[PDB]
């Protein structure tokens, strides 16, 4: 029983930093697509 | 003169990749995992 | 009973980081020192005292020290999360690095660091009950490892003489290469390393990145990982001498049981249960899988294949809840099997020990946790290979003097590379004659 | 372990110019010399390149080198240029004439004093020196001849020391000056001698690097001296950062550089894209090798694929696997064998840095020591042995007071490099 | 396993265009590039044809080449036209002026190492790679001449991996060009080499399918290239997604050529059926199979019933009983005897799929090798006769540089490979 016990847990903790990390992956990846939108913004500058 | 080197913080310590996954043993964990180690001297 | 730790370099300093997470995670010392009350169950035993030193205020501090050349790693450590376990006096660092170059450590820098060094060993060794021995971790590849650490080997060895160095050393994988030079340094070290020490442990990086991609689930491991499984072996050699069981084993019963003659002092590490958690629900994990799982190659931390050579000596350490009329099943299995094969004149081929303390689990780690474990390290005829193989590129580089100019500005004589060179191909000279039967027929 | 820079002639301080604002910009020192940082990682190396002055300011070694002020003048009138400390301008009153013996002979003994004390007042200021750092255009000049005088006095000087160099050379497809050959060839015969390590940089690859990668409709020298800033402060990340695998100046020289005289290499760095396409390609390792080792990338005239690697290194900047590095240098090592020098088991030296650049993910820069440089000094010896068979202008340069017998040797020791380089690279094993 | 495509000329890029919208409307790839589909079964396939770039994006694994950048230009102008990588297009200056030897001697050794670069770089990547597929028209100019080339050139240098071509060949009617028989008979002769398996479609097959069978009123050539992505995306589709009997591309050629020579096939699609029509009559297997061996159906001007069937194959999409498959391939084979070639005991392979494609219930694709492929050559070969004994046209060829030596070669091999066909058609027990 303790070692099942012991098991359990550790997927638990695995499974929590499995989820935070995905979410820090997202933000990431929307912050670089806002961050391209924006360099889009000096096609004006040529064009003035 | 060598001035004395100054102590990080914790965000700082996060940056770079031995101490993000030291300070991922020390503070990111349940409840349920500070209980995974035990001492079981003596007892059989 | 205490042992002293000496980290030399910088894959010294980092080994010795994760040796120590683990050492301060089994014992239950928090980053700062102090021990905490709720640990306590009415007595304590001084199991800690083979690792740490008391005060007197109760804070605990290690017994070793962090050997640098370049600062940056060193300071590191200053500036990092355990400042405050380590004394600030133990952790040594001088100006600039040996550059690749075991006679910059050698010759021109490391006598300029080397005493400094010798008076914290004495400082460490005045303050023991009896020491038992020495930990040194370090890697034959690169220049301070090379020159500093054979220095400090021949110095300690005439200072304290009969008293065991135990080594943990990392060599030059047979094709992951990271330095040009790394031929030169490594012969130069193993010429070193054959006088002045008495067990030297072999590893090469290649078989733990092996091992982490296809017994563990990762697709991108870095030296973390690999000074962990590094840090759960020592851990395992050293739990004999820490905890209770039915069959200790004192760091001596290794050299009397495992060395046949003086040279012949090289041994291969392998680990069994390394397992995933979700992996770790699929499989049960008796005694009888996990010593067949030692024995094979798989499951070496050296990249040498052991059926190509006959062993001379076997030494099993069992940790955890496990009773000796399974070993002894077990170990009898592992004798019946027709591809692992004794010389003939060692009948008795195996050591065994018990201990009740199972293997420790770190919160961020990737081994699962499990009930038992067992650890092997043992004398086999197939490191002959590694040197060969070492040779041939020495040669290669050498007949040409690819880049002996550095290392001759450097202080050093052009014969010392054919000095070191013969030297080398006597020890191969040395594994073919003990692997060979003598018969006395009419 | 600090470096003192040295900047020389036009090319070095317009170049000096925009290294400057780079590191300044990576240190996060305003250009009144403030610190107003936001990590610590920024302030705990800044000693390597900054002294402190008093309540809050830094100073930047560098000494500035020229014969003509208009040139010091303009970068006084930079962005940056308050930052640089008064007493380390060193200017004459007549210029170089674009002549070798000017600069070296009547000028240069004239001057040389002055740079000399300055350098020895920075040098003796630092707690451990570390190498030395020069900028100079081999085809000029005062940047050749004042240059080469100065690095031969420091190598007197200073024999245990580094001695660096990074030098722009005269294009064959487009000359700005008729007598670049002579500047050239006496300036090769200077630093073979004196340099430990030498880069070189042609500014037709320059130009064809922002024209195909950048695709810059009007690339300015600008854009040429930021090229060369990115290198430059590349090659030194791993001095001032952490890092999982550590490296160093002369650790790197040590890995290159088989024999004394082999001590020329080609530079390039990887991950140049606009950041409009970088969303079609994600960066990796294998990326950042691909590109890495593609002829496109690399700031030589010459290509690789008309001679063999003897040796290369590659420093990387990000937060990465080690065993992703050590598999992709083996994996290019065995796919591509032919073209790696056979009697050396591993070509390639790695080093992994944690602090990349801001903005980017990740970064390589290479270090290549290849035997197809022996193409720019071929073709630069057809073209001085064109001009010398004819006495060609050289009434100027015998009139300082050069002996004829200085040409021949000069040039005889360069055929001499060129046959050296010529031996290894003979692809047959024979 | 992945397939890499490559477009060549304006058939191929317009081709392409619409082939690159269907594959990416069945996955749920949105014209930014982002995956907004609906279910697993979507997604875990997707690697096949699309790479990964960063932050979210695929990019389609596909080499485009023209020599006038004017279709170019107007694909990069379509809907779909951003999804692709931009370094992925290659272009000249001057066009193939409608002439092989041209595009295969001039302008094609001048451009096709950036080509090969490029085809190299998206190769190399793959973790493991099956298979190329190409679409061009042999009619044209670059076309056939730079895409015969590069099929020699990727075929030296990956000989293990597929090749696998669609093909558009001059109607024997409704020509566009007077010098068709030329680039027609020399890119056969490269075919029958280079080739592992070759598929041929007639422009006037298209027309027929859709005036008769749809009853389009004025149709365009978006029909027939909507009609050829839906035949080429449905070859493939057994690779990409699960069923009760996988298939590969592999396993269909290994099948159907018995012998190395003989690997050109007809092809069509059975639920084509116009909307007027389409509430009179359900899907059915019966319906299928009855539509897919009619010769209404079939994209090539031969006529099976001139011919006899070596082999055949069947892709089935959708969820459908294994009974029905087997019986009406039985009692097909057992009614139409005659048509079957007696030494192979059974003609037909087999595949089914579970997923159709979007908006019909079922599906089947079929492939097929039968004799009366020899009426296309032959018929191309008398004209192509009839002008090289006047000798027609020849001035430009031979001024290029061509000797006329390759004319009767290529002509000889053309007329041997119908003669090949011819004896196989006759062939007997004995
Ligand atoms: N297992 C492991 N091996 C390492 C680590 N760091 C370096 N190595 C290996 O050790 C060899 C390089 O030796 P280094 O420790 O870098 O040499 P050094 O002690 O720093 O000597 P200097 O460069 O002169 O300062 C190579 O084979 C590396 O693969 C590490 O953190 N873990
Ligand atoms: N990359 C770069 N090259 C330069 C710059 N200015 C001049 N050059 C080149 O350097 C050479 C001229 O040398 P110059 O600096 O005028 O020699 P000096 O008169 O002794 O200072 C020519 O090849 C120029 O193209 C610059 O700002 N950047
Ligand atoms: N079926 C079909 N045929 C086409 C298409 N575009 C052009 N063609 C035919 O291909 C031939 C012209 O070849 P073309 O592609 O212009 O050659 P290129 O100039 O080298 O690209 C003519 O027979 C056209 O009818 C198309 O989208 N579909
Ligand atoms: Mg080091």
């Amino acid at each position: 029983q303790a070692v099942v016990k012991a098991l359990a847990a550790q997927v638990e903790g695995n499974k929590m930093r499995a989820e935070q990390h995905q979410l820090e992956v997202k933000k990431e990846n929307e912050a670089f697509c806002r961050a391209v939108e924006e360099e889009r913004a000096a096609e004006a500058q040529k064009k003035m | 003169e060598t001035k004395p080197m100054k102590p990080k913080t914790s965000e700082v310590i996060k940056m770079t990749v031995e101490g993000s996954m030291l300070q991922t043993t020390l503070t990111q964990l349940t409840d349920a995992e500070q209980t995974l180690n035990t001492r079981v001297d003596k007892k059989p | 009973r205490e042992a002293i730790c000496i980290h030399i370099g910088q894959a010294g300093c980092q080994v010795g980081n994760a040796c120590w997470e683990l050492f301060c995670l089994e014992h239950g010392i928090q980053p700062d020192g102090a021990m905490p009350s709720d640990k306590t169950i009415g007595v304590e035993d001084d199991a800690f005292n083979t690792f740490f030193s008391e005060t007197g205020a109760g804070k605990h501090v290690p017994r070793a020290v962090f050997l640098d050349l370049e600062p940056t790693v060193v300071d590191e450590v200053r500036t990092g999360t355990y400042r405050q376990l380590f004394h600030p006096e133990q952790l040594i660092s001088g100006k600039e690095d040996a550059a690749n170059n075991y006679a910059r450590g050698h010759y021109t820098i490391g006598k300029e660091i080397v005493d400094l060094c010798l008076d914290r060993i004495r400082k460490l060794a005045d303050n023991c009950t009896g020491l038992q021995g020495f930990l040194v971790y370090h890697a034959v590849g690169g220049g301070t490892g090379s020159g500093l650490g054979a220095l400090l080997l021949e110095r300690l060895s005439v200072d304290y003489g009969k008293k065991s160095k135990l080594g943990y050393t990392v060599y030059p994988s047979p094709q992951v290469s990271t330095a040009v030079v790394e031929p030169y340094n490594s012969v130069l070290s193993t010429h070193s390393l054959l006088e002045h020490t008495d067990v030297a442990a072999m590893l090469d990086n290649e078989a733990i990145y092996d091992l982490t991609r296809r017994n563990l689930d990762i697709e991108r491991p870095t030296y973390t990982n690999l000074n962990r499984l590094i840090g759960q072996v020592v851990s395992s050699l050293t739990a004999s001498l820490r905890f209770d069981g039915a069959l200790n084993v004192d760091l001596t019963e290794f050299q009397t049981n495992l060395v046949p003659y003086p040279r012949i002092h090289f041994v291969l590490t392998s680990y069994a249960p390394v397992i995933s958690a979700e992996k770790a629900y699929h499989e049960q994990l008796s005694v009888s899988e996990i010593s067949n799982a030692v024995f094979e190659p798989a499951s070496m931390m050296t990249k040498c294949d052991p059926r190509h050579g006959k062993y001379m000596a076997c030494c099993l350490m069992y940790r955890g809840d496990v009773v000796p009329k399974d070993v002894n099943a077990a170990v009898a299995t592992i004798k019946t099997k027709r591809t692992i094969q004794f010389v003939d004149w060692s009948p008795t081929g195996f050591k065994c020990g018990i201990n009740y303390q199972p293997p420790t689990v770190v919160p961020g780690g990737d081994l699962a946790k499990v009930q038992r474990a067992v650890c092997m390290i043992a004398n086999s005829t197939a490191i002959a290979e590694v040197f060969a193989r070492i040779d041939h590129k020495f040669d290669l580089m050498y007949s040409k003097r690819a880049f002996v100019h550095w290392y001759v500005g450097e202080g050093m004589e052009e014969g010392e590379f054919s000095e070191a060179r013969e030297d080398l191909a006597a020890l191969e000279k040395d594994y073919e004659e003990v692997g060979a039967e003598s018969a006395d027929m009419d | 372990r600090e470096i003192v820079c040295v900047q020389a002639g036009q090319c070095g301080n317009q170049i000096g110019s925009k290294f400057w604002e780079v590191i300044s910009d990576e240190h996060g020192v305003d250009p009144t010399g403030t610190y107003q940082g936001d990590s610590d990682l920024q302030l705990e190396r800044i000693n390597v390149y900054f002294d402190e002055a008093t309540g809050g300011r830094y100073v930047p070694r560098s000494v500035l080198i020229d014969l003509e002020p208009g040139t010091m003048d303009s970068v006084r009138a930079g962005p940056y240029g308050q930052i640089f400390r008064p007493d380390n301008f060193i200017f004459g009153q007549s210029g170089a004439g674009n002549n070798w013996a000017k600069g070296h002979y009547t000028e240069g003994a004239e001057l040389i004093d002055s740079v000399l004390d300055v350098c020895c007042k920075e040098a003796e200021s630092c707690d451990c020196l570390q190498g030395f750092q020069i900028c100079h255009s081999l085809g000029g000049g005062t940047g050749s001849g004042m240059g080469t005088l100065l690095i031969s006095k420091l190598r007197e000087q200073y024999p245990d020391r580094i001695m660096m160099t990074f030098s722009i050379i005269p294009s064959p497809k487009v000359s700005d000056t008729v007598v670049e050959p002579y500047n050239t060839t006496l300036s090769v015969h200077q630093l073979v001698e004196n340099s430990d390590e030498s880069m070189c940089i042609d500014n037709e690859a320059l130009y064809d690097i922002c024209f195909r990668t950048l695709k810059l409709t009007t690339p300015t020298f600008g854009d040429l001296n930021h090229l060369v800033s990115a290198v430059v402060s590349g090659v030194t990340c791993c001095l001032r950062f952490p890092g999982q695998l550590n490296s160093d100046l002369r650790k790197l020289a040590v890995n290159l550089v088989p024999f004394p005289r082999l001590h020329f290499f080609m530079m390039g760095f990887a991950p140049l894209t606009s950041r409009g396409s970088q969303q079609y390609r994600g960066l990796s390792v294998p990326e950042l090798t691909q590109q890495m080792f593609d002829a496109k990338n690399m700031m030589q005239a010459a290509d690789p694929r008309h001679g063999r690697y003897l040796t290369a290194s590659a420093l990387f900047r990000g937060r990465m696997s080690t065993k992703e590095v050590d598999e992709q240098m083996l994996n290019v090592q065995n796919k591509n064998s032919s073209y790696f020098i056979e009697w050396i088991p591993n070509n390639i030296k790695s080093s992994v840095c944690d602090i990349p650049p801001k903005g980017l993910k990740m970064a390589v820069t290479f270090i290549g020591n290849n035997t197809c440089i022996q193409e720019m000094f071929r073709r630069v010896g057809e073209q001085f042995t064109l001009m010398f068979r004819r006495k060609a202008f050289l009434h100027w340069y015998t009139g300082e007071g050069m002996d004829e017998m200085e040409f021949t040797e000069a040039e005889s020791n360069m055929n001499d490099l060129v046959s050296e380089y010529q031996q290894y690279q003979d692809a047959t094993i024979e």
